[PDB]
RNA sequence: AUACCCUCGA
């Protein structure tokens, strides 16, 4: 939830009123999750249980209580409606029947924190987690961190990178299950059943006859997305976590995506640390790492980046994607194909010629930027309507229809 | 006038009640209404 | 650096480190119990002992012996994960009892041995398994030169 | 070479001279053939050839005729660079007014015509006529006529009245000014009118007219009949990839102007109707205005974008406002950056450098060495080797790196220390390794910081890097002589842990023959690091200069202290290392070592200290654990007690006995007391939480708990943070600032609840939001500070003056805030210094006070000394090297060419980010002394002092004043001058509670005009609380009682009239409303009896206010001239208190409105310096009444209070330097050689007066009054226009320079920076001096 | 040893003419127009020029006479 | 290889 944009406060109109938290933010907007910098407090995040009202306002859940006991019924209440009710903290003494046995419990009548006698309390909180955001709810022992470092930790955890092999946190807040499931990175069984066949690329599920229509009983083909460039140039791949023949229910996790460990959220990796000054190598905030952490390859990450070439309608003529680049050396041409494009799966050093374009004959051939070295994993070709489809596009298409044909062949089978 | 005289209290922008949260639907509808009013004016000019 | 704890007044690192040490100790204990070819009854009672201590509620005895309990042990051999919620999480004494249950020092500290001179440090330091992150601020993208 | 860049109006003839053609076609390039068209915005006829040494047709392609223009190709063949100098012109059908000389806040074109900008705008926008050449007619030249009015005037007259419209009319007005006649008439009429406003306006008129007359500028040039066009490369169209073209805003604006001009000519040539013609003229005026500037009147917009077009004014303004990003910023070559990394194996003078960064940066050096060694023949081979990274290229890279320092700086460089030279060492990686000890100076932690690296090239640059900005050179901070390269957190922890003591430890007791035996025993493991042992040592003391005496002594110490002493150089005693070695102790040790041993041994000592600190912090496995935060056991009891108390108070409030407002204060005080008690108990438990056995009976010792070490050592953390970590967090503030009624009882070890966390979030959000604004304000403040104090560089050696500021220890309150030693250390004495008995010279003359001199002054009882200050040193254009004392970054006196102004500004602005009553009770026992007290003894010896200026001091036994207090008016004091008063005594028993009126004379008073109901009211309080009479208010009185005021006529006990000394009139003080006159009229009142009794921010904004010399909303009212004060007539609504000095009566006195309370009592000495009504002082009144030194002391103390609140120490030299820069201008009262009132530099007036003394007459010398200008005002008012134009308000200063015809001799720092010359300070001083020698002397 | 920027700048007490005349001497040395008054210990021209300043073997008068 | 907008780090 941001405050900038059209009809919104600009960073030059900040002041202090918008950039401070108020007792009305409790359970509606996270108090500790905001970006540190020029726009602090202007951009916030909704709380875990936050809810938009019918008229557009924010609402948070609460439990209605009577004089004697705490009633189970739960009502969503917005900021205006909190004045009459005295709201109790999510933690309070209970007599095993809902009766607050304490003498003075922490409450707030009119946004004024104070103690009150249980006989006058009218509403009770739902969860202590409903105050912080989803990002802030993932910090273990958040109650032992000051709000500055909690803010920094939430914003930091927001910026992690998926490592080669995800490792679930040994100590978490249990909210990792929820954030992993609610995001779409994990392949979730839309209908329960028994897994028919599994491999690194797809999952096929025999849908239970009970949870199926009359005809076409078992059809649920889950195509896992393999290594795919994200918006931040990080890899996005999903791995199966189910074998053949095991029964699955509606909502189970068949494949876990990036930064996930069998349905949990696994951003980083847990490792044995010691808190001691070691020869001044961890001086101000530095970290000193054993060579095992590199040998075990724990924090390595995969970065996918793309490079493009466009065939412009140059004034003299159209430029063609041809391998006969003028004044081209042999080894570089050997790395290339006949159509002028690098074969998929070729190690590329700096300055090598990935794609060959001749523009009238001058060369617009794509080469990798300096300092950039990697392995080619995929090549995509788009051709304008009414233009000749090159051989590589033909091969890519025939592979795609072969895959499609085999998918419906086994689905029919 | 009553607020000036002392009856009642002035509103403060701190309350999340005095603010409201939009979403993709609301401003998407606003942009659609802007385009619709432009098209409507053009049509009224043409279909007169 | 221990010096970053007292100034930036956050104790979550220390408590997380202690609980992670307990988690890895439990994982190692479970792994060594699995390697000794212990029967499913012993595994079940140890898991129940882990899951009856302080908080939550034990959910076992609803799992088949050979399949589910052995799969649980094979998944916990790398460390038993504890879920400590935001403000209703693990107290100090629960972590202490977990540590004393895992045959680790109740204080969470023991004297380490130096890696070069090989002589024990005079005072005991804090060691444990902390969930460390890697951020998208790599020096590979920051190193520029002209 | 060149100098003295001029600014003036552009003449149409000179505009033609500038141009190389007449741009006539709006379009730029043909879509078919891609060459610029004839008469277009890029035409080759006008601006030059597209290709270097080529023509349009290719008739001549040879590189021989570089100036010949071909026959078919009129486009002269020349180099392609010429497209940057060649400009064109556009001939406008009608003249158009210049936007800058129109819309500037003082409108120059309006001022030159004595007509308001509104009327001119009416004429320009074709709304009303104006009259030219009135002739013999009723109409006047300044008269504006409407359509009907002009039609009637034309019908009535018919001729002899030229009325026009538009900028053509303004142009016709301007060239008929006759500046000589106007100047003469306005000078004749200047003194005729006595109105201050009118005289000011006519003075501005005179200034403009004389500026135009002298500057060779013509008034008609303001309205440009022809305007230039920028060369094409400075307004380029950068083609977008894909064949698109990106057109600059300048091209769009030029095209618009050209189109409208072409429309104008082709609609006048066919005689279009008058209305459309005038509309077209208006459009052309608007288009030229938008081209020159935008947003002033019309705010022109672009196509399909809400972003306004960028005009030339915004172009010359630069990015980042007016701070020129191209002429001052100027991205450089041979540079790179990366994340920084701590290197603990680095010596202080060197820094790690990645292989790839070093190889890329030093590429030309590598090529040169490769060619010199012959390993490469062609540069292609050299590039191949350097890109292949052949093994032999690393050798040559090492050779080029060996003695070539590099520059490292952080992103925000708040002071010179933020960029230092390092001697690079090749490392394996991609990060820049930094020395741990330079992080404090850089303010750079290793949490993700990046550093830019720059490679100096010239031998001058390398030598300047090695000799001025090498990391070893700058150990001491330029802001204060205290060191800045000092052990930080981890090394401080190591050194502190090493030098501790344990009551019982392994190895305690035996004696060691040397430090070597101590090391041998410790490394063998037979002795603890901190065990009380005995060891004999060989310390070499430097007590005598030139004689290093070595003595052997046995000292009781610990093993760790003996080990650390093996690091200490050979000029310091062992007693300097025998304590616990906290951070402050280590910093003082380094400071002492620098001033005793030297610099090279000091950097060696610092490196060794860092090495041992790291080594022994690694050896000590110190760590933070959950058990380290020791919660005091009494915290629970204290919290329960406070909870019981607050429950009782809440019940009482529920009963209604206690008000909510008082309950709030009571509960907050209770909770604060409980928090303080809990914190004290926690600290007392933690500090001594060690029980040890000493061969039997248990004992206590200082704690070895890790968090306690981290606090006590000062390595990292503070008591305020342990208060949160192991004690209750205490009260927290709501966003409105009100402290929440309930505190946070839990700590971070116990963990906070949800509500307590939410409150701590209130606090943390407030702080974090405040941080960014603090940084922005600090950056702006330091930018203004630098731009106001840049021309100030030490030039002379000894100016010769003997004026300075009396410096005394700052004793505001009961304690000494700053000892005299710290204030005058590094300064220079202005006059003789005497013993307590005079005639004995202690410090003779301007001897630079050093450590020896400050110790000598402390040994004697010197209390007040006078030192030479930069506010003194009346030298011209600079400051003498004495009055600016010892340099702070160096141990010696400053050297000629040091830009102390920029250092001062950086010193003040760097720590900005760290920013955001009855009686006297003597503290300690001392002989009481009186200063500035004027009071006569009472009847019994009470000695009531009614004078407002007065203070009470308790001088120590030696003679120095240990404490001073401000004695208010009407204070009864048991005068015991010379008699020691015990501590805690109440010598002065003042209790004003009111404004008492003393009665210096005695006798039976005659209260004349005391009317019971009209002037007074015998109102007695309940229970006979007062047997007195209450004075009737002037308005509450009757119609006749309003004008009647009570008067206690002075009579003796028998009826003899008495009068106060100095004035014949009696001291019959009137009794105003709300008075308390208990003494009966006619009763003998003793001398000094009370007659009439009348009852009565901080951070970056405050320092900015002091540096701008602003006026608050309600300034403190001050007395004007000392003398006999009077009573203010409240009937008129403003109190008029006439002053009648005894030396000479001056009846002039202003009237102060009664809207603000006035605490002035009539019938006393005015004391011009003193204050009439309370409030924050206005820096000015202090300057113009008290003087300059008084203003200096006030401003310095006010800024230093703000800085000392956060504990940042800044020397006063810098604040005084900025003050000197602000007080650089003076205003003249009686000129005789200049204008009556003018803001002229004090140097100019001094030079004029000195020349006039030995000149025509003797009375030609002028009298002037010093004036104070804020930094943002003093910087913009410099003689140089280039310096001001690149600071702020570029348009205003540029127009002012244009009309005034200013000349800028490049004699400042920014002038040479922007023009690319050597700095007039530092090492460029020699070059500038030689240039002056060759220029001024022929 | 190292360039004595501490004691040499103290004798002349200006530290800026030190840099100026050191650069003069270093340019003479790179041009080969004079001999190092101090025996080379494998340093580059700037450092050896500075140690010649420190040892007092070369001065402004000596460099000018050599010039 | 020009200007805005967004996001992020110190
Ligand atoms: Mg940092």
């Amino acid at each position: 939830v941001s405050a900038l944009g059209p009809g919104g406060l600009t960073r030059e109109r900040a002041g202090f009123e918008v950039r401070d938290v108020h007792p009305t933010h409790y359970g509606r907007v996270c108090p500790i999750e905001t970006p540190e910098g020029p726009n602090i407090g202007l951009i916030n995040s909704l709380a875990t249980y936050a809810r938009t009202n019918k008229y557009g306002f924010l609402e948070s859940p609460y439990r209605v209580v009577k004089d004697s006991l705490v009633t189970d019924e739960i009502v969503f209440l917005s900021a205006i409606e909190e004045a009459d009710h005295v709201i109790a903290q999510a933690s309070a003494t209970l007599n095993e029947k809902g009766q607050l046995v304490d003498e003075l419990v922490a409450v707030r009548h009119l946004n004024e924190f104070t103690v009150k006698a249980p006989e006058d309390v009218t509403l009770m909180d739902v969860s202590p987690k409903q105050v912080v955001s989803v990002a802030a709810s993932l910090i273990p022992f958040l109650e032992h961190d000051d709000a500055n470092r909690a803010l920094m930790g939430s914003n930091m955890q927001r910026q992690a990178v998926p490592t080669l092999r995800a490792d679930k946190p040994l100590v978490g807040t249990g909210m990792e299950r929820n954030v992993a499931r609610d995001s779409g990175v994990c392949v979730v069984a839309r209908r329960g059943g028994v897994i028919d066949s599994v491999d690194a690329s797809r999952v096929v599920v025999r849908v239970a006859d009970d949870e199926v229509e009359t005809g076409e009983a078992g059809v649920d083909i889950y195509n896992l997305t393999k290594y795919t460039r994200s918006n931040q140039n990080t890899c996005i791949n999903q791995r199966p976590l189910v074998s053949k023949g095991d029964v699955v229910a509606r909502g189970d996790i068949l494949a876990d995506g990036p930064s996930t460990d069998m349905g949990e959220l696994a951003l980083g990796q847990n490792m044995r640390v010691a808190f001691m000054p070691w020869n001044g190598f961890n001086f101000e905030d530095s970290i000193c790492l054993s060579e095992r952490v590199v040998q075990e390859d724990r924090f390595t990450t995969i970065h996918i980046q793309e490079l493009t070439c466009v065939a412009r309608d140059t004034k003299l003529g159209p430029e063609e994607i041809t391998a006969d680049i003028p004044n081209v050396g042999e080894a570089a041409l050997n790395k290339l194909d006949e159509a002028g494009i690098v074969y998929v799966g070729a190690e590329v050093q700096a300055g090598d010629i990935l794609v060959g374009k001749v523009t009238p004959v001058k060369d617009t051939s794509l080469r990798v930027p300096t300092g950039t070295k990697g392995t080619v994993i995929d090549v995509q070709v788009f051709t304008r309507d009414g233009v000749e489809r090159d051989s590589r596009a033909l091969s890519i298409e025939k592979m795609q229809l072969d895959q499609i044909r085999k998918d419906l062949n086994e689905e029919f089978r | 006038v009553d607020i000036r005289n002392g009856k009642g209290i002035v509103d403060d922008i701190d309350h999340l009640g005095n603010r409201r949260v939009r979403c993709v639907g609301e401003m998407a509808e606003n942009q659609f209404r802007v385009g619709l009013v432009r098209v409507e004016r053009a049509v009224k000019e043409r279909l007169s | 650096n221990p010096l970053g704890v007292p100034s930036r007044m956050n104790v979550g690192q220390i408590l997380e480190t202690h609980l992670g040490l307990a988690a890895k100790g439990l994982g190692e204990k479970i792994n060594r119990m699995l390697e000794e070819q212990r029967k499913v009854a012993e595994l079940r009672k140890f898991l129940h002992e882990i899951y009856n201590e302080i908080g939550g509620r034990e959910e076992n005895l609803d799992e088949l012996g050979d399949n589910e309990i052995l799969a649980l042990a094979k998944n916990l051999r790398g460390g038993v994960p504890m879920a400590t919620p935001v403000f209703d999480g693990a107290k100090e004494r629960e972590i202490k009892a977990m540590l004393k249950l895992a045959d680790l020092p109740e204080s969470g500290q023991m004297r380490l041995f130096d890696g070069r001179t090989g002589n024990q440090f005079e005072r005991p330091t804090t060691v444990g398994y902390m969930y460390m992150l890697k951020l998208n601020h790599l020096v590979d993208d920051k190193m520029h030169a002209r | 070479e060149f100098d003295a860049i001029r600014i003036g109006l552009a003449s149409p003839e000179m505009i033609r001279s500038w141009s190389f053609g007449e741009v006539k076609k709006p379009e730029t390039i043909n879509y078919r053939t891609f060459k610029p068209e004839r008469d277009g915005l890029f035409c080759a006829k006008i601006f030059g050839p597209v290709k270097d040494y080529e023509c349009l047709c290719g008739k001549y392609k040879r590189l021989k005729h570089r100036g010949v223009i071909c026959e078919k190709c009129g486009v002269e063949v020349a180099l392609a660079k010429v497209r940057r100098e060649r400009m064109g012109h556009i001939e406008l059908a009608s003249p158009v007014a210049h936007i800058w000389f129109l819309k500037s806040l003082p409108s120059r074109i309006g001022l030159l015509l004595d007509m308001t900008l509104r009327d001119i705008e009416r004429v320009l926008y074709f709304e009303s006529y104006v009259v030219i050449d009135p002739g013999m007619t009723t109409l006047e030249k300044g008269q504006l006529l409407n359509d009907e009015q002009y039609f009637e005037a034309l019908e009535e007259f018919g001729d002899d009245f030229d009325a026009r419209m538009g900028a053509e009319a303004v142009h016709e007005l301007l060239n008929a000014i006759d500046l000589e006649h106007e100047i003469g008439r306005l000078r004749e009429e200047i003194p005729q009118t006595n109105s201050e406003t009118k005289i000011k306006k006519l003075s501005k008129r005179l200034k403009l007219m004389e500026a135009f007359q002298g500057s060779g500028n013509k008034p008609e040039w303001m309205v440009l009949t022809v305007l230039p066009v920028l060369p094409p490369d400075l307004r380029p169209l950068v083609p977008l990839d894909g064949g698109r073209f990106a057109t600059s805003d300048l091209n769009d604006l030029y095209r618009r102007v050209i189109n409208r001009n072409n429309r104008l000519k082709r609609l006048l040539d066919l005689a279009a109707p008058d209305i459309i013609v005038r509309n077209e003229k208006r459009m052309l005026q608007e288009a030229v205005d938008a081209l020159l500037d935008n947003g002033r009147r019309g705010r022109a917009i672009t196509g399909s974008n809400k972003r306004p077009l960028k005009s030339l004014a915004d172009m010359i303004k630069g990015k980042q406002g007016r701070f020129r990003q191209n002429l001052l910023g100027k991205r450089v070559d041979y540079s790179g950056r990366s994340v920084i990394t701590v290197g603990p194996t680095l010596r202080l003078h060197q820094c790690g450098l990645p292989k790839k960064m070093a190889l890329e940066l030093f590429k030309p050096f590598i090529f040169g060495k490769l060619e010199g060694r012959g390993m490469a023949t062609t540069i292609k081979a050299a590039k191949k080797m350097v890109e292949r990274e052949l093994p032999e290229v690393w050798d040559v890279l090492a050779e080029v790196i060996r003695e070539h320092p590099v520059l490292l700086n952080r992103a925000p460089t708040l002071h010179r220390l933020g960029i230092q030279a390092f001697e690079p060492v090749l490392i394996e990686g991609k990060a820049i390794q930094l020395h741990p000890l330079v992080c404090a100076a850089y303010n750079a932690d290793f949490d993700g910081d990046q550093m830019a690296v720059h490679v100096p090239l010239t031998l001058e640059a390398q030598l300047e890097a090695r000799a001025l900005m090498m990391s070893t050179n700058n150990i001491l901070s330029p802001a204060n002589g205290e060191p800045i390269i000092v052990p930080s957190q981890d090394v401080v922890m190591g050194l502190y842990y090493m030098t501790r003591e344990a009551i019982n430890a392994k190895g305690e007791g035996m004696a060691f023959a040397d430090l070597q035996e101590v090391d041998r025993a410790y490394r063998s493991g037979q002795a603890s690091l901190h065990a009380r042992v005995k060891v004999r040592i060989n310390e070499k003391i430097k007590g005598e200069d030139g004689q290093l005496t070595a003595n052997t002594r046995i000292v009781d110490t610990t093993v760790g202290r003996a080990l650390l002493f093996q690091v200490v150089p050979a000029g310091l005693p062992f007693d300097v290392v025998n304590q616990s070695m906290k951070k402050k102790a280590i910093s003082k040790l380094i400071n002492h070592c620098y001033r005793v041993v030297g610099l090279k041994d000091t950097v060696i000592f610092a490196d060794q200290l860092m090495y041992t600190g790291f080594a022994y912090s690694t050896i000590s496995g110190v760590s933070i654990g959950v058990n380290d935060f020791v919660i005091p056991d009494e915290k629970a009891r204290i919290i329960n007690a406070a909870t019981d108390e607050v429950k009782e108070i809440e019940s009482q409030y529920a009963s209604g006995l206690v008000t909510q407002g008082e309950k709030y204060n009571k509960v907050i005080d209770l909770w604060s007391k409980a928090n303080d008690e809990v914190s004290k108990a926690m600290m007392a438990n933690l500090s001594k939480e060690k029980v040890v056995d000493r061969e039997g009976k248990e004992v206590d010792q200082e704690s070895f708990n890790s968090m306690y070490m981290m606090a006590d050592s000062g390595a990292r953390g503070s008591a305020a943070q342990i208060r949160q970590l192991a004690g209750m967090r205490g009260l927290m503030a709501k966003p409105d600032g009100s402290i929440i009624e309930t505190p946070i009882t839990a700590n971070f070890r116990e963990g906070l609840n949800v509500l307590q966390y939410f409150i701590s979030t209130h606090g943390a959000r407030k702080g974090l939001a405040d941080t960014a604004l603090k940084t922005a304000n600090s950056g702006y403040l330091t930018r203004r500070l630098v731009d106001v104090a840049q021309d100030l560089v030490v030039t002379e050696i000894d100016c010769g003056t003997e004026h300075g500021l009396l410096m005394s220890p700052h004793i505001e309150g009961g304690d000494v805030v700053e000892p005299l030693g710290e204030r005058v250390l590094g300064r220079v004495i202005a006059r003789d210094v005497f013993k307590p008995g005079s005639d004995e010279v202690i410090v003779p003359a301007g001897t630079l006070i050093d450590e020896k001199w400050v110790d000598f002054l402390e040994v004697m009882s010197v209390d007040e000394v006078v030192v030479r200050s930069p506010i003194t040193c009346e030298t011209r254009h600079g400051i003498c090297a004495m009055c600016y004392g010892r340099d702070l970054a160096r141990g010696h006196r400053v050297n000629i060419g040091e830009a102390v102004g920029v250092i001062a500004a950086q010193s003040i602005g760097e720590p900005g980010t760290q920013l955001t009553a009855d009686n006297v009770q003597v503290k300690n026992g001392g002989t009481i002394r009186l200063h500035n007290l004027k009071h006569v003894v009472r009847a019994d010896g009470a000695l009531v002092a009614v004078s407002r200026s007065g203070e009470l001091a308790v001088a120590d036994d030696f003679g120095r004043e240990r404490e001073r207090y401000k004695l208010p008016y009407g204070a009864v004091i048991s005068v015991k001058e010379g008699d020691k008063v015990d501590p805690g005594a109440i010598v002065a028993k003042w209790d004003p509670h009111t404004h008492p009126i003393v009665t210096e004379v005695d006798g039976t008073v005659a209260f004349v005009g005391m009317e019971e109901g009209i002037t007074v009211k015998r109102q007695t309080d309940e229970l006979t609380g007062l047997t007195n009479i209450e004075v009737m208010d002037p308005k509450d009185r009757p119609a006749a009682g309003k004008d009647i005021r009570p008067a206690v006529k002075l009579i003796d006990a028998a009826g003899k009239d008495l009068l106060l000394p100095g004035t014949d009139v009696p001291a019959q003080y009137f009794l105003p409303a709300n008075a308390l006159v208990n003494l009966t009229d006619g009763a003998k009142v003793s001398i000094g009896d009370v007659v009439a009794r009348i009852p009565q921010t901080g951070g970056l904004p405050r320092v900015a206010d002091l540096f701008e010399a602003r006026r608050p909303k309600e300034p403190s009212i001050l007395a004007e001239i000392s003398g006999t004060i009077s009573f203010g007539k409240e009937t008129k609504g403003k109190r008029r208190l006439v002053i009648t000095p005894n030396d000479g009566s001056d009846p002039y006195e202003e009237l102060i409105p009664k809207w603000r309370h006035l605490n002035v009592f009539e019938g006393e000495q005015v004391n011009r310096g003193e204050v009439i009504s309370d409030g924050p002082s206005n820096p000015h009144d202090i300057l113009r009444l008290l003087g300059v030194s008084s203003l200096a002391k006030y401003i310095v103390n006010e800024i230093q209070d703000v800085y000392r609140l956060q504990g940042v120490k800044i020397n006063d030299k810098h604040i005084e330097t900025i003050l000197r820069q602000m007080l650089r201008k003076v205003e003249v009262s009686e000129s005789g050689d200049s204008s009556f009132i003018k803001g002229d530099q004090v140097e100019l007036t001094q030079v004029l007066e000195e020349n006039e003394q030995l000149g025509t007459e003797d009375k030609f010398p002028a009298k002037y009054e010093r004036v104070l200008l804020g930094i943002t005002k003093a910087s913009l008012s410099t003689e140089s226009f280039i310096s001001a134009a690149s600071f702020q308000e570029t348009t205003r200063v540029l127009t002012e320079a244009a009309v005034t015809g200013k000349r800028d001799f490049l004699r400042g720092l920014k002038e040479n920076v922007v023009v690319g010359r050597l700095i007039p300070a530092g090492t460029g001083l020699a070059y500038h001096s030689e240039r002056k020698r060759q220029r001024d002397l022929g | 040893a190292r360039v004595t920027v501490e004691d040499c700048l103290d004798n002349v007490d200006n530290r800026f003419e030190l840099v100026m005349l050191a650069t003069k001497r270093a340019r003479q040395l790179a041009t080969g127009g004079k001999e190092p008054k101090v025996a080379w210990e494998n340093d580059k021209p700037t450092v050896v020029a500075l140690r010649e300043i420190a040892s007092g073997l070369v001065d402004e008068n000596v460099v000018q006479q050599e010039d």
